[PDB]
């Protein structure tokens, strides 16, 4: 992700 | 028949090599056109000189934040954000090029290059290209990442543009 990066495998 | 763009990657200022991508303009023309134009610099801004800010070995290398260099920034050629064009293409393996986002319909300039199949991102991230040449360079980039994504050296797009 672009802003709030969360746990697990996200972009 | 689809366009091709390149990145020349550097590590702490030292050239590493070239990565070229095929952009699937036949399937996601708006999203391909964004990345292509950001790579040529033709709107007066783009990827040249930007860094890969988040590299997670075994997952992906994320870049394209050429405004804030940390994930918080980036802008498309259409405006700050654009819609998810479609989800026709899937995250089928290493070398897939796909959009990073902040939820639905928030595409800007940030992208990722997969170093594995990342199927759980299907239907949530727009896939729009694939590495054509230089996957060895991408594998070399992975060496500078970490589990939380922070890089051990500065990985830059020293130059970029269009080949074909
Ligand atoms: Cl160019």
């Amino acid at each position: 992700t672009a802003x709030x990066v969360l746990a697990x495998l996200l972009v | 028949v689809n366009p091709t763009v390149f990145f020349d990657i550097a590590v702490d200022g030292e050239p590493l090599g070239r990565v070229s991508f095929e952009l699937f303009a036949d399937k996601v023309p708006k999203t391909a056109e964004n990345f292509r134009a950001l790579s040529t610099g033709e709107k007066g801004f783009g990827y040249k000189g930007s860094c890969f800010h988040r590299i997670i070995p075994g997952f992906m290398c994320q870049g394209g934040d050429f405004t804030r260099h940390n994930g918080t920034g980036g802008k498309s050629i259409y405006g700050e954000k654009f819609e998810d064009e479609n989800f026709i293409l899937k995250h089928t393996g290493p070398g897939i090029l796909s959009m990073a986002n902040a939820g639905p319909n928030t595409n800007g300039s940030q992208f990722f290059i997969c170093t594995a199949k990342t199927e759980w991102l299907d239907g949530k991230h727009v896939v729009f290209g694939k590495v054509k040449e230089g996957m060895n360079i991408v594998e070399a980039m992975e060496r500078f990442g970490s589990r939380n994504g922070k890089t051990s050296k500065k990985i830059t797009i020293a130059d970029c543009g269009q080949l074909e």
